[PDB]
């Protein structure tokens, strides 16, 4: 429930193939930028970023949860569906 | 005045509380019940809510609230949906025992209690909550609720007043926690006692989703008495703020156990030695009272002495009046043992919803049960001091409250009894 | 000990044998008329008690007909038959003996009847006797503390006791007869003993001390 990991903007790259290893079965990788992860502050400052580094970027918009309408005292409605069955 | 006690009996109004006159309706009505039911109907909820005002009663459950302020919270127009008048006959706080003895001999002085103060409220029907294991009381019950029917005194046009009143009683399964005012309305409604949270109060949402007042057995019964003889009669025993009669159960180590109806702020003293025939082998071997039932603190014998039974009195001793049960141990018992019984019960009787209670009670309830044989050390004193403030005033419901209070009054009481219990055990084995 | 999840036996499962006989049934809807429409679950603490009486004890197939006659959910019954310790969801004797062991009661020496039920019955708390007509618990305050100490068989309470008078009361039992409700001590219920230290006076009858415009 904590949301304390979604307040930056992240810039990441495209996943690329990551095989077997013959000898021992571990994951290989021809793709030097498997891991960058970059933390911005606003979305405008990740595309300014990316712009001046001359690579192409999508760019989605932050998803916060609606807000929403909390009444204990529904839950023991006199003549509608909200009341629980159970406590 | 200073002094109170010495009740009179055309004072007492539980005039057949120990069942030697008939408790039907022809009893009932000899003795002074349903007189003048009419005229206090038609003089309207504004009226019957000032005389629980000025008399200054307050609530017999155990919290003694003020009566007529809480029965106001009922006094606004409906909104469609029906009032409704619960009464708290669940009576499960260990050595209280007052309210069964009002529903087997006195049921219909509850019976009219409901009546004015469900019209007070203005409510349509009452609800009795009784406790299940009260099989032969619930029964004496609607007996009397049967008898009212067919005089006429409750139902359609009651008393002949154009006033419709119903008066069920539902019956308990075994909860002490159905005896909170919000765990009864579930149970009621058919779930599990689990008491709930506030806001709501019930006065808003309550039964069935519907304003509802719950009240005491004791609270409900006297309120006809006060209309009929005026709030200043009333008004005019104990100090003030704690004003009344009080039915008062007097267990443990008494030479009388019995019930009985006294004046507020009594000496809790006078009130053993006069009704109850004094402790057990005298005043001095008195060790340890529990003056409000189970949920209060036990207070010493240096303190019993000067003690006025009464709201403020006992508030001022560290410990509260609750239901007026008063738990006497004589220097022979084992204080300890006899607390951590108490624990035993308070965990048995948790409802299991809010953590600090399902799991605080049962771990309290251990380290007393280590505490009676000493298997401890005097540091764990504190730590059980501190986990019974951590349940305090941090549950849902008052029975965490009451379940912390017991330990904290023999921890700041008999702290030495303690710590010497630990002394023998370490050395028993060492 | 007493466990609160239930797992089938040949005596105890949804095929187990159960129905409200007419006369309950009748019974049923005078309880459940009592509760405003709509608002009928209201009804299950009653109605799971009355099946009980009829037959007992509640096995999962007495539940099942209680959820089914009221329309709710099983769960939402077994919940309540879980919680309210007066259901027994495994069968009892003919004599259901609870002895209260609360502190008030306690101080007044209730170990002494428990230890005498045990020997005189032959059995420890929490079983019934092998021709299972008493069980033998240990409960929780019954609200008759004064008349201490006191046990409830079934619907009854037997009160101020001694181990001599619990042995007779047991006694009868076993003979067939029904004891009779109350205290054993001389007593009548919560007066003192040696006297009435009030209310000796007659009562002052209708009217007295009525306020004026009443
Ligand atoms: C665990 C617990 C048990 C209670 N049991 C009772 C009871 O058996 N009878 C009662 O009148 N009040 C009982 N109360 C107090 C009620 O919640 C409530 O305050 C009272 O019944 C109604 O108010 P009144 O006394 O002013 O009339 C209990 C409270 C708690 C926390
Ligand atoms: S304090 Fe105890 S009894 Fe009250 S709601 Fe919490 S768990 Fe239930
Ligand atoms: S302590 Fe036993 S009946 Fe109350």
């Amino acid at each position: 429930s904590g949301v304390n990991n979604t307040k930056k903007w992240k810039m990441e790259f495209d996943t690329r193939e990551r095989w077997e290893n013959p000898l021992m079965g571990w994951a290989s990788t021809a793709d030097p930028l498997s891991n960058m992860v970059l933390t911005f502050s606003a979305k405008e400052d990740a595309i300014a970023f990316a712009e001046k580094n001359g690579w192409s970027y999508d760019v989605e918009e932050k998803k916060v949860p609606k807000p929403k309408s909390k009444s204990y005292g529904a839950n023991f409605s006199w003549n509608k569906r909200t009341r629980v069955s159970t406590k | 005045k200073t002094s109170f006690g010495s009740l009179k009996d055309e004072d007492r109004i539980f005039t057949n509380l120990y069942g030697r006159h008939d408790w039907r309706l022809k009893g009932a009505l000899r003795r002074g019940d349903w007189y003048k039911t009419k005229e206090i109907l038609l003089k309207g909820p504004d009226w019957i809510l000032g005389e629980m005002k000025t008399s200054g009663l307050r609530g017999r459950g155990g919290a003694g609230f003020p009566t007529g302020l809480k029965w106001s919270f009922m006094n606004k127009p409906s909104d469609g949906r029906p009032k409704y008048l619960v009464v708290n006959a669940d009576e499960g706080e260990p050595g209280t025992c007052k309210d069964r003895e009002i529903m087997r001999h006195d049921p219909h002085k509850l019976v009219e209690g409901c009546l004015v103060g469900g019209r007070a409220m203005g409510a349509r029907a009452a609800y009795i909550y009784i406790r299940g294991e009260f099989y032969n009381e619930a029964s004496n019950l609607q007996v009397a609720i049967r008898e009212a029917y067919e005089a006429g005194l409750i139902g359609k046009n009651a008393c002949g007043s154009d006033y419709d009143f119903d008066v069920f009683v539902v019956r308990g399964a075994g909860a002490y926690i159905c005896g909170e005012e919000t765990a009864l309305i579930e149970s009621i409604e058919g779930k599990q006692g689990k008491p709930r949270l506030k806001p709501p109060f019930p006065a808003d949402v309550g039964v069935f989703g519907c304003p509802t007042t719950v009240a005491n057995v004791e609270t409900v019964a006297v309120s006809p008495t006060i209309c009929r003889r005026g709030g200043t009669w009333f008004a005019g025993f104990g100090r003030e703020r704690n004003s009344g009669t009080k039915l008062f159960n007097i267990s443990g180590h008494v030479n009388h156990p019995c019930t009985v109806e006294e004046e507020m702020s009594v000496p809790l003293k006078e009130l053993i030695e006069k009704h109850a025939g004094g402790v057990t082998g005298g005043w001095d071997n008195l060790l340890a009272v529990i003056p409000g039932g189970s949920s209060t603190p036990l207070i010493p014998k240096s303190v019993c002495e000067t003690v006025l039974m009464d709201f403020d009195a006992l508030v001022q001793a560290q410990t509260g009046l609750g239901t007026a049960a008063v738990i006497v141990m004589d220097r022979s018992t084992d204080i300890v043992k006899a607390i951590a019984r108490l624990i035993e019960f308070y965990k048995h009787e948790s409802c299991g919803q809010c953590t600090p209670c399902r799991e605080g009670v049962d771990w309290m309830n251990k380290v007393m049960a280590r505490f009676v044989k000493g298997d401890a050390r005097p540091a764990e004193i504190d730590s059980l001091w501190e986990i019974s403030k951590q349940i305090e005033g941090h549950t849902i419901c008052a029975l965490g409250d009451g379940a912390a209070w017991p330990v904290q009054g023999l921890i700041r009481h008999f702290r030495p009894e303690l710590e010497d219990r630990m002394q023998r055990f370490a050395q028993q084995h060492r | 000990g007493a466990l609160f999840v239930h797992r089938d036996t040949p005596e105890n499962n949804p095929d187990t044998p159960f129905d409200f006989t007419p006369e309950n049934y009748k019974r049923i809807e005078a309880i459940v008329k009592n509760y405003p429409e709509g608002h009928q679950a209201a009804a299950v603490l009653p109605v799971l008690d009355l099946a009980q009486r009829q037959n007992g004890w509640l096995p999962i197939s007495a539940m099942n007909k209680v959820a089914e006659v009221l329309q709710v959910p099983p769960m939402r019954v077994y919940e309540v038959a879980t919680f309210y310790t007066m259901y027994n969801r495994k069968p009892v004797g003919k004599y259901h003996i609870q002895v209260c062991t609360t502190t008030p009661c306690m101080l007044r020496d209730s170990d002494s009847i428990l230890e005498t039920l045990q020997r005189k019955l032959g059995i420890k708390v929490g079983e019934t006797t092998p021709d299972k007509l008493f069980t033998l618990i240990e409960v929780e305050c019954l609200g008759a503390c004064v008349n201490a100490p006191m046990v409830q068989i079934n619907d009854n309470y037997y009160e101020d006791l001694t181990p001599k008078d619990i042995e007779e009361i047991i006694d009868e039992l076993k003979a067939g007869k029904v004891p009779k409700p109350g205290p054993r001590s001389g007593r009548f219920c919560c007066e003192p003993a040696g006297g009435l230290t009030s209310l000796t006076e007659p009562p002052k009858g209708p009217g007295f001390g009525v306020q004026a415009g009443l």
